[PDB]
């Protein structure tokens, strides 16, 4: 599984 | 709000790489990408720049010996960070790279990076080991007047912005 992307 | 939407904002927004992905340093496959190009134009295909399921090639070699090869193109990614080479060259969505160079912790702005480096005609890619067992891929295209060291940059600076998260 990929991870969240940061928020921005 | 998506991968996309993040290395679009900060990296490709840059003008100076042509794509960009980001694969995980279990298998080295792309999972999240972006090109330049005018989505859509029906027909742009970031994917085929950054992934291609297995595939075998013909090779000859000096004494015109031909054997076959099966291409993982993660396992090429992962090889030159985890030995320092690459026995079959770097191949990214069914495109040869000879690799170039690699820099173990290079220092960039108070944060260091594992980066190699990867030529093909007119244009080449970087690789960077990043947070959260990552791997950023930076494409870059000569023919785009965009440069090997500009595109390293981009890609650093975006390195250090997923650190500094
Ligand atoms: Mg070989």
């Amino acid at each position: 599984p990929p991870p969240p992307p940061p928020p921005p | 709000y998506s991968w996309d939407s993040y290395l679009n904002d900060r990296l490709l927004a840059t003008n100076q790489v042509s794509g960009a992905g980001l694969a995980s340093e279990e298998d080295g496959v792309v999972y999240a990408c972006v090109a330049q190009g005018e989505e859509s134009d029906p027909n742009f295909d970031k994917w085929s720049l950054f992934y291609k399921e297995d595939y075998d090639i013909e090779v000859e070699d000096e004494n015109g010996t031909k054997t076959t090869k099966t291409i993982n193109e993660g396992q090429t990614i992962l090889v030159v960070f985890n030995e320092g080479y690459a026995p079959d060259g770097v191949w990214l969505g069914g495109t040869k790279y000879q690799f170039i160079n690699i820099e173990r912790d290079l220092e960039f702005e108070g944060y260091n990076f594992d980066v190699a480096t990867c030529a093909k005609l007119k244009g080449g890619l970087h690789l960077v080991k990043v947070p959260g067992g990552n791997i950023l891929v930076v494409l870059y295209d000569e023919e785009k007047e965009q440069d090997r060291g500009n595109s390293k940059i981009a890609a650093l600076t975006f390195a250090k912005e997923l650190a500094e998260s």
